[PDB]
RNA sequence: AAUAUAUAGGGUGCGGGAGGGAACGCGGGGAAGUGAAACAUCUCAGUACCCGUAGGAGGAGAAAACAAUUGUGAUUCCGCA
RNA sequence: GCCGCAGCGAAAGCGAGUCUGAAUAGGGCGACCCACACGCGCAUACGCGCGUGUGAAUAGUGGCGUGUUCUGGACCCGAA
RNA sequence: GGGAUGAGCUGUGGGUAGGGGUGAAAGGCCAAUCAAACUCCGUGAUAGCUGGUUCUCCCCGAAAUGCAUUUAGGUGCAGC
RNA sequence: AUGCCGUGGUGUAAAGCGUGGCAGUGAGACGGCGGGGGAUAAGCUCCGUACGUCGAAAGGGAAACAGCCCAGAUCGCCGGC
RNA sequence: UACUAAAAACACAGGUCCGUGCGAAGUCGCAAGACGAUGUAUACGGACUGACGCCUGCCCGGUGCUGGAAGGUUAAGAGG
RNA sequence: UUGCACUACGAGUAAAGAUGCUCGUUACGCGCGGCAGGACGAAAAGACCCCGGGACCUUCACUACAACUUGGUAUUGAUGU
RNA sequence: UCUGAUCGUAUUGGGCAUCUAACCUCGAACCCUGAAUCGGGUUUAGGGACAGUGCCUGGCGGGUAGUUUAACUGGGGCGGUUGCCUCCUAAAAUGUAACGGAGGCGCCCAAAGGUUCCCUCAACCUGGACGGCAAUCAGGUGGCGAGUGUAAAUGCACAAGGGAGCUUGACUGCGAGACUUACAAGUCAAGCAGGGACGAAAGUCGGGAUUAGUGAUCCGGCACCCCCGAGUGGAAGGGGUG
């Protein structure tokens, strides 16, 4: 009911996060502002 | 004959230049999702063998 | 350990592989070329080893530690980046 | 025999207390009264920490005061 | 011979084999106790034992070889690596 | 042939440095003599930088002896 | 004391061999030994267990606690 | 109250610390004091104590009496306290 | 039960069930071969009750044994 | 069988049941025939109980193997439908 | 020429039936054979591409074989327990045992996190339509007796408790110096840089008032980095980071 979801980029598809939300509280998948190595600079970031 | 070296600890532990023994450190394989980034640095590199291990740590390198 | 898990096999691996093919050079700084051949003149890989600075029948390869007053003309295997601005510092040369 | 290790547990001991006492001169980043809450209250040059561990951010002596009631832990540099 | 071609079998004369030996050799069969602080993979160990079969020794051997951009040029054995 | 002769790094590789890193940020590991004269930016006298020494103390490796350890029955005796 | 014309007793000769024989069944018997015989070899089997370990003097001198343990009468590391 | 940490004087040879070689030990017992278990029973059991002794400590005293009190045997003496 | 147990235990004639159509089934053997048997279902082997008299009730869910093959799941090989 | 030997008893004390220690009490030295209360008498490195190892036995404990058995393929062919 | 049906020639595969020639017979006769219930050969009578065996493959398998079957324990068995977290025992630092006395944990939260600004509660007294001991309202008294996602302790009213706006620091590269400690582990961390969030600023932010919500190593899986690439160029595989 908590699973690990991991947290890729929306530009250079890197999987740069892993954490964990709830399932029945959130069907759809998190996006958030992380920040992203590659790039550089603060990029979205949505589930796989 | 001829003394055999410990084939497991030889994988495990490395010598300096001046003759320290390095090694790695536990706990940074799996299971790092609630793990916190300054958890994982702690762990990142390499430590020197305890003053209390390296009798037997330098007896199984040769 | 008495029967826990030993020093052994607590401890991870350390990381990486050792390469099949590495090459390794023998060393001999330009700081010996000074103090071993204060005249100067040709200092061949063939004259490093009756001199004894370096092994028999491996690649030689020059560095920079040290000064370098001498003028010497140094073939080699290799040169270091800091070891070519040394001896043509002092007029000499290196060649491959 | 009636099983009466209904309550046969216990945790870990946590060495809190006070590790660096009034008048003892510390270096910076030490840490000076580990607790459980703020039992002690960061003053002078005392940061609070995570877990309430009231390290030092200066080199200099330790001095323990009244600020209000609450108890501090101060350096004077 | 049955049964015809013929063979199986029989008669006769020449040569050879069998068995033994302390170790060594080559091909084949092949444990366990033990070690793993238990044990099954693994070890012990291709060891003990066993079978075939030699020779004064045997086996191997005249590149479907290695090597890595120059090269070495049958095998066996000892020292290194 | 072995050990000493340069190290760092997973390795490519670079080397009195080197790996991590965007970093001329910080750390890890490794190198690196002020007890004195002099020149010099110049410190109150005291020292960073840098030359000649006053001529700083380094250093390994092969035998033999001894203590312990390793592979073997391994200090000796004893099963079912 | 039980059987004593019977599923009787007995001589001589022969057969069955070890995870096998044989058993009107008791784990009985198989050369004075049997819940898997004897002899030789692997073999100087292994034993966290018990026993033993030989001349002298000089100086210093403990521990029986902590941590972990298929661990609790063993052992590693710390303390001394 | 004690104990504990820091610092400034003073005192005391065989105290402390770092790093190597070689250990043994990891079954403790009783006594004083503070407690848990037990019936505030045990020569009972489990902990604390810069507490002691025995273990590894002879000599004197407690009739005898590892653990209590006094005292720590280098050797000699037909000397004193 | 040779060597502390002779019994109420084992055997037994009698009873039932299951197996076997004949180099049988079962057993000793890697095999050939043998016993079974110079026997042929009124015989032979396996299991359990144990002269004789009166009798032997109910349960096919569980685990076996025998027979069946509708559907489910399932190896190598084919297929590529 | 046996560490010794010019080997009493009571009430004590001690590894908690003393010929050997303490305080007492009793006993002339040595033999021969008897008795069996103690020498924790003699014999068997406790068979019971626990700890470590071993054996053999069981089963719907684990992993294997003999035997029995399934299908494919080789030995393995021809003509029909 | 394509979806679909049908027909024809050739090739190959599966069933069923027949055939004989591989193979099979402890059915018979004859011969080696003088003496033969063995054996082989010839002929005949039946079976027949089945059976048997070899290689591969699933099933069943105490019939047999090697071994495991935990420790604690006021003797063993039976019962109960084993790791982490909080209190007391615990003798006013830290630490401290027993099958001593009490309880919790193997989570939950996309806001219950970051920040900025504002607020003060429970209980009681008086008044009030349905309304009651206690819903909602108004006024007094009230300094913490309420509250904190969850056990207890230490905290918290200055709030860490109640409310709202914007957000993702529930970051990446690191880290002087300490706590704790046999070792392996565990804990805290000012500050520097990149890139952000809130705020007028100062500044605070590397999850949550704090301490449990967990598992060493080995062997594997995926995403990325393009480090080695067994003659060379690739690839296979291995390596690093997460
Ligand atoms: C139990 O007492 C007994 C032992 C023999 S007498 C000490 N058990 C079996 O015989
Ligand atoms: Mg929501
Ligand atoms: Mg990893
Ligand atoms: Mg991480
Ligand atoms: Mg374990
Ligand atoms: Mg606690
Ligand atoms: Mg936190
Ligand atoms: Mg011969
Ligand atoms: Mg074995
Ligand atoms: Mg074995
Ligand atoms: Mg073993
Ligand atoms: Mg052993
Ligand atoms: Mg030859
Ligand atoms: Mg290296
Ligand atoms: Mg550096
Ligand atoms: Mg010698
Ligand atoms: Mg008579
Ligand atoms: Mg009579
Ligand atoms: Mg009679
Ligand atoms: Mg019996
Ligand atoms: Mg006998
Ligand atoms: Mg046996
Ligand atoms: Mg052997
Ligand atoms: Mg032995
Ligand atoms: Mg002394
Ligand atoms: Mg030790
Ligand atoms: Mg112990
Ligand atoms: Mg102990
Ligand atoms: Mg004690
Ligand atoms: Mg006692
Ligand atoms: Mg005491
Ligand atoms: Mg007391
Ligand atoms: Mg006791
Ligand atoms: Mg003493
Ligand atoms: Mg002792
Ligand atoms: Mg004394
Ligand atoms: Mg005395
Ligand atoms: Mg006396
Ligand atoms: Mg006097
Ligand atoms: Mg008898
Ligand atoms: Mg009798
Ligand atoms: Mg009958
Ligand atoms: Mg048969
Ligand atoms: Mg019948
Ligand atoms: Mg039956
Ligand atoms: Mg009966
Ligand atoms: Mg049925
Ligand atoms: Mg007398
Ligand atoms: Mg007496
Ligand atoms: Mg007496
Ligand atoms: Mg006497
Ligand atoms: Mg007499
Ligand atoms: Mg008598
Ligand atoms: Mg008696
Ligand atoms: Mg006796
Ligand atoms: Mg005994
Ligand atoms: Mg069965
Ligand atoms: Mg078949
Ligand atoms: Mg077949
Ligand atoms: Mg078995
Ligand atoms: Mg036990
Ligand atoms: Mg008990
Ligand atoms: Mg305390
Ligand atoms: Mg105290
Ligand atoms: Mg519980
Ligand atoms: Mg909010
Ligand atoms: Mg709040
Ligand atoms: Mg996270
Ligand atoms: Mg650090
Ligand atoms: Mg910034
Ligand atoms: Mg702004
Ligand atoms: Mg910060
Ligand atoms: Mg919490
Ligand atoms: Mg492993
Ligand atoms: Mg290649
Ligand atoms: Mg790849
Ligand atoms: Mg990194
Ligand atoms: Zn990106």
């Amino acid at each position: 009911v908590r699973p690990k979801i991991t947290l890729a980029c929306e530009v250079c598809k890197h999987r740069n996060y892993i954490t964990k939300k709830n399932r029945r509280n959130d069907p759809d998948r998190l996006e958030l502002k992380k920040f992203c190595p590659n790039c550089g600079k603060h990029q979205a970031h949505r589930e796989t | 004959p001829k003394a055999k070296t410990h084939s497991g600890a030889s994988k495990r532990f490395r010598r300096t230049g001046t003759g320290k023994i390095v090694r790695q450190k536990a706990n940074r394989r799996h299971l790092l999702e609630h793990k916190p980034s300054t958890r994982t640095r702690r762990l990142d590199g390499r430590t020197v063998v305890a003053a209390n291990d390296t009798k037997r740590v330098t007896s199984l390198l040769n | 350990e008495g029967g826990q898990m030993p020093i052994h096999m607590r401890l991870p691996k350390l990381k990486g592989f050792r390469n099949r093919f590495r090459t390794e050079y023998e060393i001999v700084n330009v700081g010996d070329i000074n103090r071993l051949f204060p005249q100067g003149g040709a200092v061949g890989v063939d004259d490093l080893v009756a001199k004894g600075a370096v092994r028999k029948n491996a690649l030689v390869k020059v560095l920079g530690d040290g000064k370098l007053t001498a003028k010497v003309d140094v073939s080699a295997h290799k040169f270091s980046g800091s070891a070519r601005a040394k001896i043509t510092a002092a007029g000499g040369s290196a060649t491959e | 025999g009636a099983s009466s290790s209904r309550n046969g547990r216990d945790s870990a001991a946590q060495r809190l207390g006070v590790k660096r006492y009034g008048g003892q001169v510390v270096k910076a980043g030490e840490i000076l009264v580990r607790q459980r809450g703020t039992k002690f209250h960061p003053g002078v040059n005392v940061g609070r920490g995570g877990d309430d561990t009231l390290f030092a951010k200066t080199a200099g002596a330790v001095e323990f005061g009244i600020k209000r009631g609450r108890k501090t832990v101060s350096i004077v540099g």
